[PDB]
DNA sequence: TTTGAAAAGCAAGCATAAAAGATCTAAACATAAAATCTGTA
DNA sequence: TACAGATTTTATGTTTAGATCTTTTATGCTTGCTTTTCAAA
């Protein structure tokens, strides 16, 4: 595949995309974040 | 006031110089003030009552022109309607109520994509997106995209070469109200519809209002359009097209 | 509301030919179906030959472009009168790759974009036949090191008259730098639509001296020597031979309208012939009589309308000075050999006298009137063969029932209308549009656009809008308008506005302003301000 | 009148282009070389009005004026009398 | 070429080559300036035509060979529409290089019913020579009025020319050919009344165009300068 | 045959539209590494 | 569970289309003055 330009100096951080609102089932299922 | 009225003699004759002692400096301050509601009410009264019967008689006269319009559309000619007065009701009644089910019956309905040229929000990318949602063409390869090309025009040029080798059945009825409207008159937009008008499988029905509208098309664009011109003057009120031009 | 939107798709509901019944509704449906089938068998017979002529002219143009292209400088070819629609195919030279690069003025905003698009096209083609590189002229430098073969680039410049000539000039000197590489051959193709004197004055003199070392002119168009055109016209004549006649006014209208179009006159000729065939098979009930199968149902209406003929009336006047259905059938077997005469004259001009630059349409015109000798006197080579090449135009009774003519103004109303003049004559007259049959108001009060166009026409170039409103207001009867506005008692606000003493000054003003913005939308008027609306000036004069 | 060949416009065009090349004439109100790459990139995407009209109508301005021409052209030159207006 | 003009008809060959180079320099140094490349191109263009006039009499005397091939040293030789379109271009040049006030004196030829006085024309001849300057801007209706004033020609024949769709098609083609320019170059709206028009061709092309259809356009500029 | 008189031409000056372009941005077009989603397994 | 591939997300570069503001130049109105043919005597 012949590329129309190249980005050969891409430095991408290892940072995830899923926010905090979708890692628990409900509001009442969130544990105590202090502990 | 002038010796000549018409031709170029009248044009050069009526361009004299007027002295400042006859300046006629009257203004619109010396006018009866109106607002939206009474203007709309009395206007719609004169549109729905004044000379409604002979307009309806003329409309019933030009209903008999419809088989000739269908015969022109099946031979590859695009229809352009002109004349003083609005032509929205004519094109919506001809394309939807008459042309679509009779084309569908003659090839045994056909979808109608209707474009509002009086609206300045009309855009060729969204209209072509709806076109590709209807016709579902083959998507452009990498070699056919070239180098930052217009993907819309290149994909229509692919569709032209595809649809040369198809059976000549009308898959889509395209209606362009006010082809000479403000956003819609631009060269890219006219190139897109001329290239669509090359395709025999799309029927082109369009209208126009500007008196200088044949200046919009050169020899290539007029060849791709391939117009049959029809004078339909009816003195329709133009109720809908005036909504994008504050009259106050 | 979908009418307040940009684009909406609707699907009509459903609960078959566009041909109508002729003879005031007395014609049978079988004649309508036969006329449909006869129109299609003539239409397909004409357009198949049109397709073979279009394929042949494309193939011959490709052949002569290849012959000029393959026979330390550019190989330059100027295609004069080129509409940039040709597909230029290149042969596969052994051990060398031939690459076509096409350039559009939209694809050429500057020299850098031209080079980047050209080098991307070159690398894409070379990889598509045989790690990435920089899209730059160093790829031409290292082409043999990266692909093994050598290179032949053919540049085709679409629409050179519309390009920026400084950008094209700098691209030519930029491409000149590839001459120092041993493995590079560059050809340039310029599609010129005006002439060469326009393009030699826009390039610099060093560029002209660079392009002069190897260049070929090639004037290829549709009007070049009339060959392609005459073939289309002869195909149409061979379609209608033995059945239909062409009028001299029709042929001269073809010549006049084809004179006014130069670049695309061929498909214009096809369009006019197509619309003439459509008109004949839509109008005439005798269209089914062009073949001898359908002569078995001639009714009283056919005999009624074939008796209103000038040729038949002349013939029976000659017979009563000297001295019906079977006699009408008797005028179908005849040949009318004018088409064979025209093609014989064309062949005699082509392959005996070696004359190619003749117009067969104008030749057919001079054969139709009978002035062939004055047309053949120009070449000064048919002085002794004019008598054998001349034949009298025969007159045939009932020719005008099988005739493509132009007397009603139909073919100049649908294909080449006087658009602006049509708008002006509709606005000024207006009784020729609306029928003369609010029962009292329509006989005394004009429509607002037509009433406004009169005072538009009789005013001056700059119009004060309030005096124009006053002149509009003096043309309206206030008592009849107030009587008509009180006709409907079911609208309360109309009745409470009508009894107000300044009602007519409201009504006439708002009808005037809706007509003024209608005129502004059509483009008849404009405002000589942006923030003010006090003076208009007109842009449209009748008769121009 | 008081010989020297008159050259035609076709041949004076090349002389004119060399005089433009040697920085004797400049295009009217020309910015020229830009300060940074962003402004030069913006300039490269714009079609100037001088590049679309024919060359015989392009407006030019002198880099050397006639008073400076009279100073350094030698008095034995045959066109020296025309350096004074 | 030089080794075929001798056989089929080395110091002397160098003498002919150096004499040709000196003659090219003497003829065209005023044209090229001190450009090596332009003189190289002229040497390339004029060498074979100089070889093709070298005979056995011209090889040993340079003056007779210079007289025989004189035509190569006097000239540089470094070089390579419808009726409606041509009259629209001519009318465009008229609209760009005449003033609108003087149009009523040149083109008006109609009998008057209502009493009125025609324009007198310009009072004194100015010396500006307006063809040396850039063209002025005009409107569509003035273009069409002058176009039907200058176009070639009982109760239904309509002698004058209507502005039908093919005149506008030819005008759009003229704008496509870049022979007519506008103030806008991209995103042009053709229908706007604020868009003005100008001719894009010089005088040396409209002379050929006007003489191709035999129109006296040089009479129209004789009243000035 | 004149004759005065209104239509038309020229010029200076000032307010103002308009062209030309400098500067900038949104959007189309284009690539690309990490995270995330299917999809069997 | 579990890993390989496909798709999405996020991030950045490339090119085109178009808007906005600024500056210099063309143009049109105003007033005064002078030329020049035109309906009437």
């Amino acid at each position: 595949v012949i590329r129309k330009f190249t980005k050969k100096n891409v430095a991408r951080a290892k940072k995830k995309y899923t926010p905090f609102s979708k890692r628990f089932k409900s509001i009442a299922a969130i544990p105590d974040l202090t502990s | 006031a002038s010796s000549f009225l018409d031709t170029f003699e009248g044009y050069f004759d009526q361009r004299k110089i007027v002295r400042t002692n006859a300046k006629s400096r009257h203004t619109m301050s010396m006018a009866p003030d109106v607002t939206r509601e009474e203007f709309s009410l009395v206007s719609n009264f004169f549109n729905e009552n004044f000379q409604k019967r002979p307009r309806q008689k003329l409309f019933e006269i030009q209903k008999k022109m419809f088989p000739q319009y269908w015969f022109e559309l099946t031979q590859g000619f695009s229809l352009l309607f002109y004349g003083v007065g609005s032509k929205r009701n004519f094109l919506e009644e001809f394309a939807i109520d008459y042309l679509s089910p009779k084309i569908a019956y003659s090839q045994l309905s056909i979808p109608c994509l209707i474009l509002n040229g009086y609206n300045p929000s009309c855009n060729y990318r969204d209209v072509f997106k709806e076109i590709t949602d209807l016709l579902v063409p083959a998507e452009l390869t990498r070699s056919e995209t070239k180098y930052w090309g217009n993907h819309v025009i290149l994909q229509i040029q692919k569709m032209i070469d595809f649809y040369k080798n198809q059976p000549l059945d009308i898959k889509l009825i395209l209606v362009v109200h006010n082809l000479d409207g403000p956003s819609i008159r631009k060269n890219t937009f006219q190139t897109m519809l001329s290239f669509l008008s090359v395709i025999r499988q799309i029927a082109i029905v369009a209208s126009t209002d500007h008196i200088y509208a044949p200046l919009l098309w050169d020899n290539m664009k007029a060849q791709n359009y391939n117009f049959v011109f029809h004078d339909i003057s009816n003195f329709e009120p133009s109720t809908v097209e005036s909504t994008f031009q504050d009259v106050m | 509301a979908d009418a307040q939107r940009s684009h909406y798709t609707v699907y009509p509901s459903l609960p078959h030919i566009p041909f109508v019944k002729l003879l005031s509704g007395k014609e049978s449906e079988v004649n309508v179906e036969k006329r449909w089938e006869l129109y299609h068998q003539l239409h397909s017979h004409f357009h198949d030959q049109v397709d073979h002529i279009i394929d042949n002219i494309e193939a011959d143009l490709k052949a002569e472009i290849s012959d000029l292209l393959y026979s330390r400088c550019f190989n330059t070819i100027f295609l004069l009168g080129s509409d940039s629609t040709t597909k230029i195919e290149l042969k596969d030279e052994s051990s060398r790759y031939n690459v076509l690069i096409e350039l559009t003025p939209k694809e050429s905003p500057n020299v850098r974009m031209m080079l980047r698009r050209s080098m991307y096209k070159l690398y894409s083609a070379a990889d598509a036949e045989e790690n990435d590189v920089s899209y730059d002229l160093s790829l031409v430098e290292n082409f043999k090191r990266l692909f093994g073969k050598d290179l032949a680039m053919v540049f085709n410049f679409k629409d050179v008259d519309s390009i920026n000539f400084n950008t094209l000039d700098n691209f030519i000197i930029l491409l000149k730098s590839a001459f120092k590489y041993d493995h590079v051959k560059i050809s340039l193709i310029f599609n010129i639509n005006t002439n060469l004197s326009n393009i030699e004055k826009n390039l610099r003199q060093s560029t002209i001296r660079l392009l002069k070392r190897n260049y070929h002119k090639l004037d290829v168009s549709s009007n070049k020597g009339f060959k392609y055109g005459n073939q289309i016209f002869q195909s149409f004549l061979d379609t209608v031979d033995g059945k239909l006649n062409l009028s001299d006014r029709f042929v001269e209208f073809i010549l006049s309208k084809m004179a006014n179009n130069t670049n695309h006159n061929l498909q214009l000729l096809t369009k006019m012939l197509d619309y003439s065939l459509m008109s004949y098979f839509f109008q005439n009930a005798f269209s089914v009589f062009i073949d001898p199968v359908n002569v078995d149902f001639l009714n009283d209406d056919y005999l009624k309308i074939l008796s209103r003929c000038p040729t038949f009336m002349f013939f029976v006047e000659g017979l009563i000075k000297q001295h019906l259905e079977e006699f009408f059938v008797e005028f179908l077997v005849r040949e009318n050999p004018i088409n064979g005469h025209a093609k014989f004259v064309a062949r005699f001009l082509e392959e005996e006298l070696n004359i190619t630059n003749f117009n067969l349409i104008e030749l057919y015109h001079n054969l139709l009137i009978g002035k062939l000798d004055s047309y053949l006197d120009r070449w000064s080579a048919c002085k002794e063969y004019k008598d054998r090449l001349h034949f009298e135009p025969i007159d045939t009774i009932f020719q005008e029932l099988f005739t493509l003519d132009n007397r009603s103004g139909l073919l100049t109303q649908s294909i080449f209308p006087s658009y602006k003049s049509n708008i002006e004559d509709n606005l000024l007259s207006w009784e020729q549009v609306l029928p003369s049959l609010s029962g009292d108001l329509d006989k005394i009060m004009a429509p607002v656009l037509g009433q406004l166009f009169k005072l538009y026409r009789e005013a001056n170039m700059t119009i004060n809008i309030y005096d124009f409103y006053i002149a509009f207001r003096e043309t309206l009867p206030k008592e009849e308008i107030l009587n008509f506005i009180r006709k409907d008692p079911s609208n309360t606000k109309l009745l409470e506005l009508a009894e107000t003493p300044d009602a007519f000054d409201k009504v006439a003003l708002i009808l005037f302003m809706q007509a003024i913005f209608a005129f502004e939308n059509m483009g008849l008027i404009k405002f000589q301000s942006t923030k003010s609306y006090d003076l208009v000036e007109k842009c449209v004069w009748r008769g121009i | 009148s008081r010989t020297i060949k008159l050259w035609l416009k076709k041949d004076v065009k090349n002389v004119w282009e060399n005089l433009v090349q040697l920085d004797f004439f400049t295009e009217k109100s020309a910015v020229g070389l830009r300060d940074n790459a962003t402004a030069a990139f913006y300039a490269s995407n714009y079609q100037f009005q001088g590049t679309m009209i024919p060359f015989d109508l392009r407006s030019y301005q002198m880099q050397i004026i006639l008073q400076e021409l009279r100073r350094i052209i030698p008095k034995s030159n045959m066109y020296y009398s025309w350096t004074q207006l | 070429c030089l080794r075929k003009r001798i056989i089929e008809e080395d110091d002397q060959f160098q003498n002919v080559a150096a004499n040709f180079i000196h003659l090219i320099v003497q003829a065209f140094h005023s044209y090229t300036g001190n450009d090596i490349f332009a003189l190289n191109d002229l040497i390339d263009f004029k060498w074979p035509k100089y070889v093709s006039r070298i005979t056995k009499e011209n090889i040993f005397e340079p003056l007779a060979l210079y007289k025989s091939a004189i035509k190569l040293f006097l000239s540089t030789d470094d070089n390579l529409l419808s009726i409606i379109s041509k009259y629209l271009l001519i009318a465009s040049y008229i609209c760009s290089y005449l003033e609108p006030r003087y149009d009523a004196s040149i083109f008006s030829r109609k009998t008057r019913i209502i009493q009125g006085r025609a324009a007198y024309g310009r009072r004194k001849k100015k010396e500006v020579n307006p063809r040396y300057l850039q063209p002025s801007l005009f409107a569509i209706e003035r273009l069409l009025a002058i176009f039907q004033a200058i176009f070639p020609i009982a109760l239904r024949e309509e002698s004058l020319m209507k502005a039908n769709i093919e005149v506008f098609q030819n005008l759009s083609e003229l704008h496509t050919l870049k022979l007519i320019a506008t103030t806008m170059n991209k995103n042009i709206d053709y229908l706007s009344p604020k868009v003005r028009w100008k001719v894009n061709v010089p005088w040396e092309i409209i002379k050929e165009i006007s003489e191709s259809v035999h129109f006296n356009i040089s009479d129209y500029f004789s009243d000035i300068h």
